[PDB]
Order: C-alpha cells, then structure tokens, then sequence
C-alpha cells in the first residue's frame, strides 16, 4: 500500500462531489433561471393561501441573502426532496387538454389587462426619463465621435457631390454646342 | 397644388411635444418615445460597429 | 470599380451584353480576339456587343433609398417579434405545467394538514 | 396565406424542407445568416435547402392624408410591439413567483409528514 | 441582369424631416420643370 497523488485526487473528487450536492439542493428556482425585499408586503398579504403565502415569503427573503436574513437552516434537503417529488408525482390526454384550456384562459386574461392600460403612468415616463438620460447621452457620444470623423468626410462627400452638378452643367452646354 | 401654393403638408411632431403627468393618449405618446429611443440606440450601434470605413467606401 | 478578369481599377470600362459584368476595354478585347466569348459565362460575345442620356442624376444618398431603408426597419422589427412569440410559447407552456403541478400538490397539502392534525386530535384524546 | 415569421402576405414565399413551413425569402435568409437553423423546429437547414414557392392590390380610397396615415401606422406598430414585450417579461416574472412557491411547498410537506410519522409512533404505543 | 449609402448620424427624422424634404423636392422641381 503506497499512495502517491491519489489522496489529493480523492480529496478533490470528494470536494467536487460535495459541491455538486450543495449547488443542486440550494434552490430550485435560483439555480435554473430568473426582486426587492419587502417585509411590509409579506405583512399585507397575510390577510391568500394564508399559511403557505407566509411560508413562501420567508423562503424568498432567505434565498435572496429593509431586509433581515435569519434561517439558512432549511436547504441536507437532497434526499428528502427526492422522496417528496416522487410522492407528489404519483398523486398527480385529458390532463393535457385541461392544461391547454386553462393556458388559453390565462392568455386571454393577460391580453385583457394589457388592453385596458393602453399612478402607473408616472412610472413609465420616469423609466423613459431614465432611458432619455441613458440612450441620448450614449447617442450624443456616438454622434460626436462620428461627427468628428464623418463631418470631415461628409465635406469630402458633399463637395464632391457639388463637382457633379457642375460637370453635368458643363456637359449639357458642350453637347448643345457639339 | 402643393407646388403652386408653395405649402408643404405638415408632419407629426407630437413625439417631441410629449409631457409628463398627462392622460391615457399621452401615455401612448411616452411609450412611443421609449420605442423610438431603443431603435435610435440600435441604429447608432450599427454605425459605430461599421466605423468611418462605411463612409470611406462610398 | 474593379475588372473581373484582372482585379485592377479599369481605366476604360465596357459592359458586355451576355453576362453583365464591368470589364476593362483593353483586357476584354484581347479576350474576344482570342476566342469570341465572354470570360464569365462562356457565352458568345463580339467586340460590337461590348459597349462602353438627358435626365441628370444625383448620388445615391440616404426617395428610393429611403423607401428601401424603411423595409430594413420593419423586416428587422418583424424578426424582433419572433424572438418574443417563440419565448412566449416556452414560458406559457412551462406556466401551464407549473400551475398544474401546483394545483395537483396543493390537494395533497390540504390532506396532510388534515391527517397530521387528525392524528394529533386522535392521540391527545386517548 | 401568412408567413410564420412576420405574418405578412408573402410576396416571394419560400418553403423549408426540414419542417413544413412557408416562410418569406427575405426573413428566412436573415435567420439563416445568423444561425444555420429553422426558426420553428430548430433543425439544421441551409439557404440552398429552400424551395421558392393570390396577389390582390390594395386600393385605399380616393395624398397628404396618406402621409399622416403612414405616420399613424408606424406609431401603432411601435406600440403594438412594445405592449407585447412588457407582457412577456411579466408572465416570466409571475412564472418565477410560482417556481419559488412550488419548491417552498414541497419543503413544508417534509415537516408535515414528520408530524404524521411522530403521531403514528405515538398511536402505536 | 454594390452601392453604399452612409446613413446620417442623426437618423423620427426619417419619418418626419427626411420624408417631407423628398416630397417637397419632387413637387417643386417638376412644377419648375413644367414652367421650363
């Protein structure tokens, strides 16, 4: 028994296995793809599911870390969450049609709320005032960096365009005299 | 008729005119300004990528 | 601006009427005196077929180029809608399955709060 | 009748062979020059794969009004494009709030089954 | 059976200011040409 650079490869593989269990079992939504902290909105939404809404609001404030962070004693989850996902999948053509009909009703509800809008008006002009600050300063930088380079060659272009209107006017009186 | 009168048909300069804290039709006007700025930045981004080179070859 | 045979700047451009391509006169004349043909498409072409009014023109600048410009504006904006429409059929398809598994699991949560409280109601009375 | 990229009535339609879809020559070429793929089925397709496949002229009405008509339609299309984008970001945002509560509820089910397992041990004693 | 036109740095104007000047210059020139 003589190990050499094997316990270092085994400690690296054990550390690579432990990082794979921590990254997968951290959060389902945070790891996949894509909020402001608000304890007043969790207090206002108490009066909903009225038990699960407060469980999901405290879970959103804990994973994000007027904001206090308390419990990361929640997410060793990886074996208990696998049994919970397999038990819920067993309890869950007809189901595919009932999901497509409810998706069309939610799409019609999304098209009706947008149609009624087109308080909320003051936020859109302030987002435009942020855009008119950002884009037009980016426009004035891209214009003046261009106009230092293009207006020199615009004069190279436009004065050579003016040579064409005199070469055409000398061509017609010469063709008339020819 | 336009050349004999020497008068030109007026274009819409309403997008320059828009103002904050106004009604629902003007809310359409300010969102029109946002779509025009995103298009203007996209049009300016193509010119910057091209460089003078494009003005040089013409 | 270029001659398709040599690659130089032609000082006497003539355009052929069998394959439209701007050739230099002294180069293409030698090509025609070699064999009576057009060098690109190998179709028959003579020296009189190669050719070097009143309406004055102006340079192509930013009416016609303005109309073709607004085609580019809208045909690009049409692709921008497809980036949106294809992403909407992915999020709403994922929303249909997420709201279904939420509707299917909340019936189990309603039964577990019943069963774990009924078992607490049964055990404490005994 | 409709190109399934922009929805215009196609004036030079081309059909893809990898997926059954009649596109427009200009719009499909811009997609293929970006990435060599089919916009519907994401299958590997090229420009030479396309097979180039009703025209009724609009007669609007009985010219300065047609200027302001064009001004209104580009004004409407810019808003009909903008409203469909903020709807996409908010339905993805409201889908995200469902994904947190889906994963938070299946953690609350773990403590509720423990209360049922603790109760089943006590009922047997 | 390529030409390049460098679009201006200040390219709203294509709808408003450029398009009015194209149909002004078309209108005034042809009328002056009928006068010619």
């Amino acid at each position: 028994l003589t190990p050499k650079e094997l316990l270092p490869h085994d400690s690296g593989q054990e550390d690579n296995e432990r990082s794979n269990i921590k990254s997968g079992k951290q959060l389902k939504s945070r790891i996949r793809k894509f909020f402001a902290s608000l304890p007043s909105p969790k207090n206002d939404f108490e009066i909903l599911s009225e038990d699960e809404k407060e469980e999901d609001a405290e879970i959103a404030e804990y994973e994000k870390e007027e904001d206090n962070f308390i419990e990361p004693p929640s997410q060793d989850a990886p074996r208990v969450s696998l049994v919970a996902v397999p038990l819920a999948y067993s309890t869950l053509k007809n189901n595919p049609q009932s999901a497509i009909d409810n998706k069309y009703n939610l799409l019609v509800a999304n098209a009706i709320n947008k149609e009624p809008h087109m308080e909320s008006r003051m936020q859109h002009i302030t987002q435009g005032r942020t855009s008119m600050k950002i884009q037009f300063k980016t426009a004035m930088p891209p214009t003046e960096v261009l106009l230092e380079s293009i207006q020199s060659k615009v004069e190279s272009i436009e004065q050579l365009q003016r040579k064409l209107q005199h070469v055409q006017p000398l061509e017609q009186q010469n063709n008339e005299m020819c | 008729a336009l050349y004999t009168e020497y008068l030109k048909q007026r274009n819409n300069k309403k997008r320059r005119t828009p103002d904050f804290n106004d009604d629902d039709d003007t809310l359409f006007l300010e969102e029109y300004r946002r779509k025009y700025p995103r298009i203007d930045t996209s049009r300016y981004i193509p010119n910057e990528s091209s460089e003078v080179s494009l003005l040089g070859i013409v | 601006m270029l001659c398709a045979i040599s690659g130089k700047v032609p000082r006497r451009p003539v355009l052929s009427p069998k394959s439209r391509t701007i050739f230099e006169k002294s180069l293409l004349e030698q090509y025609v005196k070699d064999t009576g043909n057009d060098p690109i498409t190998n179709e028959p072409l003579s020296i009189e077929e190669i050719v070097e009014s009143a309406q004055q023109a102006s340079l192509t600048e930013s009416i016609p180029n303005l109309l073709t410009s607004l085609q580019n504006e809208w045909d690009a904006i049409m692709l921008e809608n497809f980036k949106l429409r294809s992403t909407l059929d992915s999020l709403t398809k994922k929303l249909s399955t997420v709201m279904y598994e939420r509707d299917a699991a909340k019936l189990v949560a309603a039964q577990l709060l019943m069963e774990k409280n009924e078992d607490s109601k049964d055990l404490p009375k005994s």
